[PDB]
């Protein structure tokens, strides 16, 4: 693993660390669930995006006290909602740590502004998600988020149904390689330099860079796990990655459904969006 | 200087000139409460390219304060200080 190729895996390490609060000990003051026209057929679309994410949401006291919140089963109503307040502002939590881990990388900083917004709007979403991973327990089907845990339902409907939703798989796939935080860091490095990103002029910058990370996340693993079993592992994380933009963009057609003909967003993420 | 481009009595377009110290920053918080308030105060973030925001749901005749600060990716800096900070009235 050549010098740079260290040093480059110690910044990541290091922005992580800065950059991501695995506690949530400092996010607060979030919102809380119960705190004819056509359009609609937009609407029976709309229950499907939001029939997907569907969780209970748990907090745990300074006291001991725990609540527990189970979300309504669908009715029409706008029930459906009723989650998208928080989730927002967890999301514009997470969003503004995705930031800075960014800034903090030196060859992010050096990179043309207009690429920097680029490549963080397309970031934001992926690399978010690559960090929820880190809490996700696929034992529980729970996100253990500091005090704030959420915990999926269970369609009964299934595994099977379950992994019909391509996030809820993703998640569990991802957790299953049992990954190294330097493997978890390298691939927000990966996926936050994409070359293909729209709006991004300096492409072949962008390419080196994220090849130059490849190619660290490669050596990694031959070095470090030991070898004759992973010698996969590396396609596989690449493939988790690909996936993941897909991903990426299947969700930010839902948000945009969502939102139409209902909004949540904060300023953040339509500025992000 | 924080500088209010437009105004409607529901509503504010509100610019700052872009710093100076950046890099440094990931987000400009805002924060928008009346005046000296009875009112708890609104913060809410955007991303460090921003130049401008939205401020919406306003009283008519209220004199109110806004204050922009600016946040710091951790140890740049460029230190720290100012909150920028303004009153304007419906």
């Amino acid at each position: 693993l050549t010098e740079e190729q260290r040093m480059m895996i110690r910044e990541l390490m290091d922005a992580q660390m800065k950059t991501f609060d695995t506690t949530f000990s400092h996010f607060k003051n979030f919102r809380l669930p119960g705190v004819s026209r056509e359009e609609a057929a937009k609407w029976s679309q709309v229950r499907k995006d939001l029939c997907s994410l569907k969780v209970s949401l748990q907090l745990r006291g300074e006291d001991g006290s725990v609540w527990n919140y189970k979300p309504p089963a669908d009715s029409g109503g706008k029930e459906i909602f009723s989650l998208l307040p928080h989730m927002a502002d967890m999301s514009t939590y997470m969003f503004k740590g995705i930031i800075s881990f960014a800034k903090v990388i030196s060859y992010f900083r050096d990179l043309p502004i207009e690429d920097q917004i680029s490549l963080l709007k397309g970031a934001a979403f992926e690399l978010c998600q690559l960090r929820f991973n880190t809490v996700f327990n696929a034992e529980t089907g729970t996100w253990e988020c500091g005090r704030l845990s959420y915990c999926l339902e269970d369609t009964a409907g299934g595994f099977q149904q379950l992994l019909l939703e391509p996030m809820l798989k993703f998640h569990y796939m991802l957790k299953k390689l049992q990954l190294h935080e330097e493997e978890y860091v390298l691939m927000q490095a990966i996926s936050l330099f994409s070359p293909d990103r729209p709006g991004v002029l300096q492409h072949r910058v962008v390419d080196q860079l994220q090849e130059q990370f490849a190619i660290t996340l490669k050596s990694y693993i031959e070095c470090n796990r030991p070898q004759p079993a992973h010698r996969f592992l590396f396609l596989k994380i690449m493939a988790m990655l690909t996936e993941l933009r897909s991903i990426n963009a299947q969700h930010t057609q839902r948000l945009l459904r969502i939102q139409d003909i209902h909004p949540f967003a904060t300023p953040l993420m339509q500025e992000l969006f | 200087d924080l500088e209010v481009v437009a105004a409607t009595p529901t509503s504010l377009l509100i610019s700052w000139p872009p710093p100076y110290y950046v890099e440094g920053v990931t987000v400009f918080r805002i924060t928008y409460g009346e005046t000296g308030g009875n009112s708890p105060v609104q913060e809410f973030t955007v991303p460090y390219w921003t130049e401008t925001a939205t401020i919406s749901g306003l009283k008519p005749g209220v004199d109110y304060t806004i204050t922009v600060y600016a946040e710091m990716y951790p140890g740049s800096p460029w230190m720290d200080i100012q909150p920028i900070s303004i009153n304007y009235r419906t």
